[PDB]
């Protein structure tokens, strides 16, 4: 009689219960040339297994290994039956019709769940924070997205999408920080590195003077303290790294930069909406976390939009689940108890039922 | 003389000026007051108007829709495109060779002959191509003789078919005739002749006929969908999969499986079979009509990166560098490769400096794979490994500050 919640994500599940503040569980989204092996406890080996992650710049792209994330998820992670718990499903924006089929069908046929649904998740994300208009900029792990959003509806023709975002960057302080004199190379160097980023990166409200500043004064500079008390020290790595979003050259990509997305995607608008976009800019993912990301956000967009145009930039500091949240209070209200995709319906019609109800 | 005018005037100036007078007064007849405008417009503005019309194509959706320059390109274009001709017509206009990549001087202005050798050269450079050409250009009816103006030492002498839009139109003394360029010329034969105690070349040049969608992306998709529905549904089992595959593949392992020479230094039945069964998927509906596609390419595949000086098109030198390196070169993907029938920039390459324009013959294999819901966004068509581009011509043209390239390109295989 409890809803679930699952935040699928490239990086992270995000999974619990409806009606939760924050999920219950949080696990890397992962499995392990000797098979089952999920999550934290896909580190079983990292030998005779490597790791799989299963969910491509926000995408599933395998089935097989999918199945396996959500019974852990079900069994080892929420500790519940899946025939007795509604399930709510956060997908990507743009999400192929046949992989929400796919998810629809695995849910009935394989987990025989007693009714779902699939959710956007920039639209939980603003929701969370109470909104039903606005553009959404959502940067995960593996994917970043824009996604303007008009009274409950997202308008896919603006939809922005830039394979660009969290394990880009940590890739990226690595690679800098070896120039550094420091080498990070291996895997677990990298969540080594991924925490670095996590702890010590910031988003430069002027890069050029960012990078003058730098190479003079020294309070710029951080220390770090490695697994076995090696501490090094990091400078201009630490805004140079996320710099990225608004530069993706650093990285050798030739897209728009966040900046640049979000103008073009409320640009793809009707002209009397764009107001609202720009006075409702909601960022939500672990990527968008980056202390100065919301200031330096607002400076770049005021360059490109009118002089008159009134802006604002919603970045809340639950940022980092607030998809999960959305989903969590969206599956709780009364209104929403007629969406749900009970087995019936589904039994009546099959997975093509999603299209006519999510 | 003629009741019926001849499809060429050829030497007979007077027939031809006193016809495109009648004519350009019952045309006259049937513009609208925006078009007249528009073709007042044009004519104190000729030049800017006509290099607006070239690239206009080329930049964000939301950029174009709200460049003003729209309105006269839009109502010009409507103007000329009423008047459609009933049977073919020859005229005639002088190019720069630069134009057909032939980049120095047949002769310069003050020599009165061409030497063999720059004939041959010539030849050897306009042979065997489509030139795509695009944009307003005034021509003329007859061939110019002594006492017209006479800019270059290269004069075209092209035949239009039935149904090409021309606007004939009175500028001050002058009888005029204004084309909307949408098509490819092939060269057919040359010939040096003499006009007033001087040589010129004669490009006897025809018409080839490619759908091109440009920036109308919607029009693009409508035709792409309505040929390449049936296509979701000829395809078998493991070829739907192996696309699929291919399509939220997948395609890195492919084509990095293409580029490193795998099935002929390193076998793989897996992939083998994955190959092969694409390549079947394209030739299951080859593309039906002639159809120009656009790729925003990245650096690499032309031996360059993001942090080469040579990538760096603003400096004119690198341009006449990359010219001397690729222009009139034919060009080989070993991996299977992706284009669009739309033309605009996008979010995703914004920044890519090199555009190739591929001309794809009728029966070609490719297929539209944005019929296939879910990655039709890209307005995609894929086409097979192994494709071979012959670059006709390299144009570059200002995207903001930064100077981008245009690869005028034909698709061999
Ligand atoms: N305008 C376009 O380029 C266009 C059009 C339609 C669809 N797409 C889609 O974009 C997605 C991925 O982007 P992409 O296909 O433009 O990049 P890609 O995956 O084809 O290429 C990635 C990198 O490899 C390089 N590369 C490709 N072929 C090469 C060769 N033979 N030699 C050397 N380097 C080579 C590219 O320059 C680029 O740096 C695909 O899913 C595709 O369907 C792109
Ligand atoms: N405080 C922080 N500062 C910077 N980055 C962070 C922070 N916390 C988490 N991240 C990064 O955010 C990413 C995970 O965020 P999130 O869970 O939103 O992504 P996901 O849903 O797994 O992936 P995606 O949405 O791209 O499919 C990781 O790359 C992580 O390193
Ligand atoms: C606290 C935490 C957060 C996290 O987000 O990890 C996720 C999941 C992780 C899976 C692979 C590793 C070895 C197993 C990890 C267990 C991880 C919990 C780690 O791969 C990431 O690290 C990648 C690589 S580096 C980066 O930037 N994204 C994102
Ligand atoms: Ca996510």
């Amino acid at each position: 009689t409890t809803a679930l919640v699952c935040d699928n994500g490239s990086g992270l599940v995000k999974a619990g219960f409806a009606g939760d503040d924050a999920p219950r569980a949080v696990f890397p989204s992962i499995v392990g040339r000797k098979d089952s092996y999920v999550g934290d406890e896909a580190q079983s080996k990292r030998g005779i297994l490597t790791l799989k992650y299963p969910i491509e710049h926000g995408i599933i792209t395998n089935w097989d290994d999918m199945e396996k994330i959500w019974h852990h998820t079900f069994y080892n992670e929420l500790r519940v039956a899946p025939e007795e718990h509604p399930t709510l499903l956060t997908e990507a924006p743009l999400n192929p019709k046949a992989n929400r089929e796919k998810m629809t069908q695995i849910m009935f046929e394989t987990f025989n769940v007693p009714a779902m649904y699939v959710a956007i998740q920039a639209v939980l994300s603003l929701y969370a924070s109470g909104r039903t208009t606005g553009i959404v900029l959502d940067s995960g792990d593996g994917v970043t997205h824009n996604v303007p959003i008009y009274e409950g509806y997202a308008l896919p023709h603006a939809i922005m999408r830039l394979d660009l975002a969290g394990r880009d960057l940590t890739d990226y302080l690595m690679k800098i920080l070896t120039e550094r004199g420091y080498s990070f190379v291996t895997t677990a160097e990298r969540e080594i590195v991924r925490d670095i980023k996590e702890k010590l990166c910031y988003v430069a409200l002027d890069f050029e003077n960012e990078m003058a500043t730098a190479a003079s004064s020294s309070s710029l500079e951080k220390s770090y303290e490695l697994p076995d008390g090696q501490v090094i020290t990091i400078g201009n790595e630490r805004f140079r790294c996320p710099e990225t979003l608004f530069q993706p050259s650093f990285i050798g990509m030739e897209s728009a930069g966040i900046h640049e997305t979000t103008y073009n995607s409320i640009m793809k608008c009707d002209i009397d909406i764009r107001k609202d976009l720009y006075a409702n800019n909601v960022m939500s993912g672990g990527t968008t976390m980056y202390p100065g990301i919301a200031d330096r956000m607002q400076k770049e967009i005021t360059a490109l939009a009118p002089s008159t145009m009134k802006i604002k930039i919603i970045a809340p500091p639950e940022r980092k689940y607030s998809v999960w949240i959305g989903g969590s209070i969206l599956a709780s209200l009364s209104t929403f108890q007629q969406m749900w995709i009970t087995k019936q319906e589904y039994d009546e019609a099959g997975p093509s039922i999603v299209h006519r109800k999510c | 003389a003629f009741i019926e005018r001849p499809e060429d005037f050829l030497k007979d100036k007077e027939n031809a000026i006193q016809w495109e007078k009648k004519e350009a007064e019952r045309v006259e007849k049937n513009l609208d007051t925006l078009e007249k405008e528009a073709l007042e417009l044009y004519k104190k503005d000729s030049e800017q108007i006509s290099n607006y019309s070239q690239t206009r194509q080329y930049f964000y959706d939301y950029q174009i829709e709200s460049n003003p320059r729209e309105k006269e390109y839009k109502n010009l274009r409507n103007a000329i495109s009423k008047n459609k001709i009933d049977k073919p017509i020859n005229v005639y206009y002088f190019e720069s060779p630069e134009k057909f990549a032939f980049n120095k001087e047949i002769r310069t202005e003050n020599q009165n002959e061409i030497s063999l050798e720059k004939f041959n050269e010539l030849k050897e450079t306009i042979q065997d191509k489509l030139f795509k050409q695009d944009g307003f250009k005034d021509v003329s009816l007859y061939e110019p003789g002594n006492g017209d103006e006479k800019p270059t030492p290269l004069l075209i002498h092209l035949k239009l078919p039935k149904n090409t839009g021309m606007l004939p139109y009175i500028n001050s003394n002058d009888v005029k005739t204004l084309i909307e360029q949408d098509y490819s010329i092939k060269i057919d034969k040359i010939v040096r002749i003499v006009i007033e105690g001087k040589q010129y070349i004669k490009a006897e040049a025809s018409i080839v006929n490619s759908l091109d969608f440009k920036d109308d992306v919607s029009k693009g998709d409508l035709w792409g969908k309505e040929n390449y529905s049936d296509w979701s549904n000829k395809l078998t089992p493991n070829e739907l999969a192996d696309v699929n595959d291919y399509m939220r593949g997948g395609y890195t392992a492919i084509n990095n499986y293409l580029i490193s020479n795998g099935p002929l230094n390193n076998p793989n039945p897996e992939l083998d079979s994955k190959v092969n069964n694409i390549e079947n998927a394209l030739k299951l509906t080859p593309i039906p009509s002639n159809l120009i596609v656009y790729r925003r390419s990245g650096p690499q595949e032309f031996g360059l990166t993001l942090t080469s000086p040579e990538y760096d098109f603003n400096k004119i030198e690198n341009i006449d560098a990359f010219k001397e390196k690729w222009e009139g070169k034919v060009i080989t993907y070993p991996n299977f490769i992706s284009t669009s029938i739309g033309s605009v920039n996008m979010s995703a390459f914004a920044k890519r400096k090199i555009i190739l324009r591929i001309n794809i013959p009728k029966d070609s294999p490719g297929a539209y794979l944005s019929a296939i819901p879910g990655y039709a966004g890209e307005y995609a068509v894929l086409l097979n490994h192994g494709s071979k581009f012959k670059i006709n011509k390299v144009d570059s043209y200002k995207d903001g500050t930064v100077t981008k390239l245009i690869l005028d390109a034909t698709l061999i295989n």
